[PDB]
């Protein structure tokens, strides 16, 4: 879950 | 460390520009397409916030989806101060009070006008303070789940350790000051939990388009 | 003036189904919560309806803050002002389990390790009395410069009393957020128990449960 | 507002 803001999170 | 000067930096650089304003049908509808685009600004915030970065991956997600509500009515609500009525969204709308209670979120839009922009103006809150009062906001030790909530206090702690410091030195008059900004942290709170009820109320009906980000906030 | 030790006073001079024995203390701290705030210096010089506005306003934080540093002492438990201990497993056992985790985690506990003193207590629910924000009061700049003149004097006490804490003025005024939260939600479950009906409320509770 | 009234008319 929160696809969103790991992929934000991840750079 | 937590340096004032960081965190202000941090919230001119996803400031909106005057641009968007003079650039720009359903009211519920642009606000909650405002709080989306606002919800990516608010991560490229974060990310600029001492040591926010250096976290575990799981406590930035879970102190982001915790604040994120009262986050950006902090945002708005101080922003707001620039004009003398109403919320400028981030968009560059300009909603007035007329538009808030025709279309039925009136008495939490007065909330905000009375308990946090009309303080703010009252005041002068300046940016560095609002950049650290949502740094607090951020840095919440109390988040469910959190894997290190002792170093989340901490930075709490440094945060506003700096704005006590910063208080004292450009306002030297108002000794109460430091204590008065972080008394409108419990409106915030109160605040940001009625807004959210109206949200998951508009996602009910589902006659409301709510983008990915927004969306995806709102699903636990 | 707002002197701590008036404010301290003020505590102790007061200072004594689960769901059906947490009502039940809590009517009966209802009573002894008026005889506190008149306790409180310059409460009683308000106009009637401030007093009746502000009571009804903070009631619940106010109640919840109290019965959270009473329980200090308790582990993973409450104790209440009749005397009765609610354990952990009895709160989840009645259905109640995750506000009763959220008062001990966010409240109880936060207040031992800092061991916030009376006096310190005192003057947050003092703060939260004096709330300017309580829509309806007629001189809200009025009730503003009492909650002022309240962490006025509770950063002189913990400047004088913890000098080697800094930051413990800042530390005891950030647990007022969840305080507000942590009563927002008892109140929508008190409320949800008048609903539904199969609670006993008694008569001064069920006074502050309407309009 | 009966009790509260009357608890503060003291
Ligand atoms: C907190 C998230 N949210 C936001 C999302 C949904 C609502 C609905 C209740 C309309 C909202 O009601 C704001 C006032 C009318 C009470 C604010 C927004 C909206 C705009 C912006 C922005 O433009 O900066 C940021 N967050
Ligand atoms: C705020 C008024 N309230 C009080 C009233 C009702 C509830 C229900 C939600 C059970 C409550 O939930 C407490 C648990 C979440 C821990 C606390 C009380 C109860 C006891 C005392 C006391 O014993 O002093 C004071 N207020």
């Amino acid at each position: 879950k929160h696809k969103i803001l790991h992929r934000l999170l991840q750079d | 460390d937590m340096p004032v000067e960081r965190i202000l930096e941090a919230e001119l650089a996803v400031e909106p520009k005057t641009e968007t304003y003079v650039e720009a049908n359903d009211p519920v509808t642009n606000i909650c397409q405002a709080a989306d685009k606002q919800l990516f600004t608010l991560v490229e915030w974060a990310k600029r916030i001492p040591h926010f970065s250096e976290l575990p991956l799981d406590d930035q997600v879970i102190l982001l989806r915790a604040g994120w509500n009262e986050l950006l009515i902090a945002s708005f609500s101080h922003r707001s101060i620039a004009v003398k009525d109403g919320i400028l969204l981030a968009t560059g709308l300009h909603v007035h009070r007329n538009s808030a209670h025709s279309a039925g979120v009136g008495a939490i839009f007065d909330r905000v006008l009375t308990e946090l922009v009309s303080k703010m103006r009252d005041m002068q809150m300046d940016k560095t303070e609002l950049g650290c009062l949502r740094a607090i906001v951020l840095f919440n030790p109390d988040s469910k789940g959190l894997s290190n909530p002792a170093e989340v206090e901490a930075l709490r702690e440094k945060v506003y350790a700096s704005l006590e410091a910063y208080c004292k030195h450009k306002y030297p008059e108002q000794p109460g000051r430091f204590a008065k900004l972080l008394l409108r942290l419990p409106a915030l709170r109160s605040i940001g939990l009625k807004c959210l009820e109206h949200l998951f109320f508009f996602k009910l009906i589902g006659d409301t388009p709510i983008d990915t980000f927004l969306m995806e906030m709102l699903e636990a």
